[PDB]
């Protein structure tokens, strides 16, 4: 059912052609499935048999789909879609639930086979050619040209989506807030007006779509309430996930615990607290989706800590433009952090997680303000404005990492919150060498080839030690150089370091990390008094070397 | 209702496509900026929509310029420049009068509007189109194509180039010394007169500019506690620069002499060959940090040679146009910034310390766009290229909050640090 509207000029990348091919000649039943359908695709317009003169063409796969009841056909347009032009994509994205609105009464018209109603440009339809031969091969050359938007076919969705944007616009125009969207087939009309009054509206769509060229059987309006978009559940005053059940077995692939750790993932945006931390964190096989790894205990300790909050389901709430916007973010350990979002208390719109991950050694307060940022971006997307702030974080601990971070940072509107897990400075080191404090001249070196390091130090009252290493990286070693040194100070020290790397490492003052070896350096801040770094460059005789790295002296 | 002229025929790079850039989400007041805008616009037959045959791209913004109350529409055309532009920097460039760096007292005036009268070639537009946003991805773009010339691309002026000599040819020769430069949608104007001179020196040029046609130098004003009242008044003759404050007091103590073999162990690779030994063989030892001990008898030979070297540099200053100027900021403090303009690392082209109010705004994500334009302001006046720069700043943060203090008209190219330098200890040329 051909449409009258503004067609779209579609061309082909410059320097080619259409495709040519000439398919797999079939027998008696395949082509009776195909000369039935396609004879009266051409009474309807949508195809059109032109014979001679046109050398060009595309196959057909007679495919009836599962087993239906009446014969269907597919033209696979593989070698087309590379031939044609570049179109803009429809595809920007989805409307993220979170972000929509309370619209009282909604609906969804089946779009489904409207593809084939829009018209297609009257120059590019040769390009579009497929041929049918007869068994008996006795009148071949049975070749139609598409009239329509042909599926599959690159543009297709695009100028569907575009021509039903021309299309609706006038209704639109004549009558507003009455919101239309649309998606591939689907079209959520939806408005605040009392069912009949809504059924109108629809009716009134219905009609002017069918004027338009379009037909849509969605038969007064037949869709319910509860829908499934893109995955998400959809009720007229709420929202969530339905069917997300995460089963388990016994000994599964890295094929099925990415798929595991898909769910969780998705799961997230509802279900306040998730991590999918652990699960994940053995995923470093990349390998084949057929090697079995024997999950660790810390990672069911977590799938079945997921399992709880994911058992029992979540309700999601919608926007009000004018109810304010305030997030808040909570500390779940292990580098992961947790927010929600709330406009009138408690029930929430959004909820989601932050956890820094390839790349350690990140400081709490930055890791905070690095998931503020992660979400400040996440709320401009959906809502088009900025949450206002809930964070467990003294402003005094803040802009001492404000005015003492090298990057600069920047997060808005934020106040102060209470909970157990406070985040803040546990240590900061001096600006200003100590007095009488013992100085430490530390040292470590390692081999490159030989991997058996030495640690240790040298103090300004005479007194030495080291403490030799094996299977420790010369990088490890610098840094056990200065926990040894730590160990052996009273309340107050001062440490020359050789090491930049080391240095480099401490002055963020950091916090967590799985390294045993720089949380215990960690520890030892934590509890000293005064600490002060020094550091003076290796490979220069500065500092102490010429006696400091005699004794740490390797045999190569 | 129309007045149609002629087309210079503009075409594409080295076998090259059009730019297909994203638009980058904006806010909502911004996005109701932009059709404001881009409404009246679309009646004043300057940008039109387009369809799905038109796939390319690029970014929109929404900047208040100077004082609040209307917004400005700012289009990153850094793509398209980069396609079509560097063969526009041949067949039509403008030539940079390097005297301009000279010329006392420097002043920009937004010319940007003398081009929407242009028309753009009727095979070319689809590359100037670009898209405004919505919220929640709910409707499908507003997408407008330009039909005339954009005050964004670098291959604008470049057409206008003809049409901007002929214009303003009386005031050259009425006033000759003067040395104008058109960068972008910017002219600026130098000269050796003082202040009071030269500020109406430029109203002169306005007026002329305004009844020579509808080119337009926008109304300037503003007060912030430095004097923003007439015009951007640049004084390129104030370009002295000595960041390195080396600390008098600081030769006391074995720590103070630990900091000072430091910093000098840099002045290695930059300033190539240095003497320090005499010095640092006075802590060879492991003594105590705050030991105050004296230096001794041939360690003066060693600060005091590279003291005397830290005032005059010899090979650096070498500008390669076949190579092109990077900036490198880091943050000093509250208030203070520091930059790099180099070309081949280590050998400095320009260096200065941005800086501002400690009982200001002290906002870090304002210095850092404030003191992003002036690394470049600089940059037009002395190379005429704009500087890529290396940021001191998460790429998200700054992807939020730039476009927000962001009073300019152009958009250099950008690029953030990953790891945390030794640079910043004082202040320290790259
Ligand atoms: C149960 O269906 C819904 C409940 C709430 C909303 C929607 C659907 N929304 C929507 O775009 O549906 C999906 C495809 C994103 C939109 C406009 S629907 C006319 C709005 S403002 N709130």
């Amino acid at each position: 059912p051909i449409s009258p509207i503004e067609t779209v000029p579609v061309k082909l990348k410059p320097g080619m052609d259409g495709p040519k091919v000439k398919q797999w000649p079939l027998t008696e039943e395949k082509i009776k499935a195909l000369v039935e359908i396609c004879t009266e695709m051409e009474k309807e317009g949508k195809i059109s048999k032109i014979g001679p003169e046109n050398p060009y063409n595309t196959p057909v796969f007679a495919i009836k789909k599962k087993d239906s009841t009446k014969w269907r056909k597919l033209v696979d347009f593989r070698e087309l879609n590379k031939r044609t032009q570049d179109f803009w994509e429809v595809q920007l994205g989805i409307p993220h639930p979170a972000g929509l609105k309370k619209k009282k009464s909604v609906t969804v018209l089946d779009v489904g086979d409207a593809y084939f109603s829009v018209p297609l440009d009257e120059d590019f339809r040769k390009y579009t050619a497929f041929t049918i031969p007869s068994i008996n091969n006795e009148t071949p050359g049975i070749r139609y040209q598409y009239n329509v938007l042909p599926q599959g076919w690159k543009g297709s969705p695009a100028i569907f989506q575009s021509s039903m944007t021309k299309i609706l616009e006038p209704f639109k125009k004549q009558n507003p807030d009455i919101v239309i969207y649309q998606y591939m087939d689907d079209l959520y009309v939806g408005s605040d007006l009392e069912i009949g009054q809504h059924r109108t509206k629809i009716e009134e769509l219905r009609q002017h779509l069918l004027r338009w060229g379009l037909t849509t059987p969605d038969k007064k309006h037949q869709k319910e309430p509860p829908f499934l978009w893109m995955g998400y559940e959809l009720h007229p005053d709420k929202w969530t996930v339905q069917p997300i059940v995460l089963p388990e077995k016994d000994s599964w692939t890295v094929n099925d615990i990415q798929k595991l750790v898909g769910k969780l993932n998705w799961a997230s945006q509802i279900y306040p607290g998730i991590k999918v931390r652990q699960l994940s964190k053995l995923l470093r096989g990349t390998k084949a989706l057929t090697e079995v790894i024997p999950l660790t205990e810390e990672a069911e300790l977590e799938l079945a800590e997921n399992r709880e909050i994911l058992k029992e389901p979540v309700h999601g709430v919608y926007y009000d433009p004018s109810k304010d916007l305030i997030a808040e973010i909570q500390k779940q350990g292990q580098g992961q952090w947790t927010y929600q979002i709330y406009q009138e208390p408690f029930k929430n719109l959004k909820t989601g997680k932050y956890a820094r991950m390839r790349g350690a050694h990140t400081n709490d307060v930055k890791q905070l303000t690095e998931a503020v940022q992660k979400i400040t971006t996440e709320s401009i997307v959906i809502w088009g404005k900025t949450p206002k702030f809930k964070l467990p974080i003294q402003k005094e601990t803040w802009e001492t990492w404000w005015t003492e971070y090298w990057q600069a940072t920047w997060i808005p509107e934020w106040e102060f919150v209470n909970t157990p897990p406070l985040v803040k400075l546990w240590y900061q080191l001096e600006k200003e060498p100590i007095v009488g404090a013992e100085t430490f001249y530390v040292d470590g070196a390692a081999n490159r080839e030989t991997k058996l390091g030495k640690a240790g130090y040298v103090t300004n009252k005479g007194r030495q030690k080291v403490v030799p290493l094996t299977n420790t990286t010369n990088q490890k070693t610098e840094l056990q150089a200065i926990y040894l040194a730590l160990q052996d100070s009273g309340l107050e020290v001062n440490i020359v370091t050789d090491s930049q790397y080391a240095l480099g490492i401490i002055q963020a003052q950091p916090d967590k990390s799985e390294s045993e070896l720089v949380n215990q350096i960690i520890e030892q801040l934590i509890k000293k008094e005064k600490v002060y770094l020094a550091w003076v460059p290796a490979h220069k005789g500065i500092g102490g070397n010429e006696q400091v790295d005699k004794l740490v002296s390797a045999g190569i | 209702p129309i007045s149609p002229i002629e087309t210079v025929p503009v075409k594409l790079k080295p076998g090259m496509d059009g730019p297909k850039v994203k638009q980058w989400p904006l806010t909502e007041e911004k996005i109701k900026a932009l059709v404001e805008i881009c409404t009246e616009m679309e009646k004043e037959g300057k940008i039109s929509k387009i369809g799905p045959e038109n796939p390319y791209n690029t970014p929109v913004f929404a900047i208040k310029k100077k004082d609040s109350t209307k917004w400005r529409k700012l289009v990153d055309f850094r793509e398209l420049n980069k396609r079509t532009q560097d063969f526009w920097e041949v067949q039509l460039g403008i030539p940079h009068p390097a005297g301009l760096k000279k010329k006392k007292s420097v002043t920009v005036l937004d010319v940007g509007d003398a081009y929407f009268s242009v028309p753009l070639d009727e095979d070319f537009r689809k590359y100037t189109a670009f898209t405004i946003p919505s919220i929640n991805n709910e409707t499908p773009g507003i997408r407008y194509q330009y039909n005339v010339l954009p005050q964004g691309w670098k291959g604008s002026p470049a057409i206008f180039q003809s049409s901007m000599t002929k214009i303003l040819e009386p005031f050259k020769k009425q006033n000759p010394d003067i040395v104008i430069y058109q960068y972008m949608d910017d002219l600026y104007v130098g000269s050796d007169l003082e202040i009071g001179q030269h500020r109406t020196k430029i109203e002169e040029l306005r007026q002329h500019l305004l009844r020579w046609g509808l080119t337009t130098p926008d109304k300037k004003h503003q007060k912030e506690p430095p004097f923003l009242w007439m015009g951007y008044e640049l004084h390129p003759d104030k370009w002295t620069v000595q960041p390195i404050v080396l600390p008098e007091k600081d030769s006391w103590t074995v720590n103070d002499i630990q900091k000072l073999v430091g910093k000098l162990n840099w002045a290695s690779q930059i300033y190539p060959g240095i003497k320090v030994r005499q010095l640092s063989k006075l802590l060879r030892g492991t003594k105590a940090l705050t030991e105050v001990i004296p230096l001794t008898e041939e360690a003066e030979l060693e600060l005091a040679e590279n003291r005397e070297i830290l005032k005059e540099p010899v090979h650096g200053v070498y500008y390669d146009p076949s190579k092109d100027l990077i900036a490198e900021i880091q943050k000093q403090g509250q208030g203070q910034w520091t930059y790099q303009i180099y070309q081949e690392p280590f050998k400095n082209l320009k260096t200065g310390k941005y800086a501002r109010m400690r009982g200001a705004h002290t906002n870090d994500v304002k210095q850092l766009t404030e003191a992003v334009q002036k690394i470049t302001t600089e940059s037009i006046v002395i190379w005429g290229k704009t500087p890529k720069f290396k940021l001191p700043i998460q790429k998200e943060t700054w992807e939020t909050w730039w476009t927000e203090y962001w009073q300019a008209t152009w958009i250099p190219e950008w690029e953030f640090v990953n790891t945390p330098p030794l640079v910043k200890l004082w202040y320290q040329l790259e």
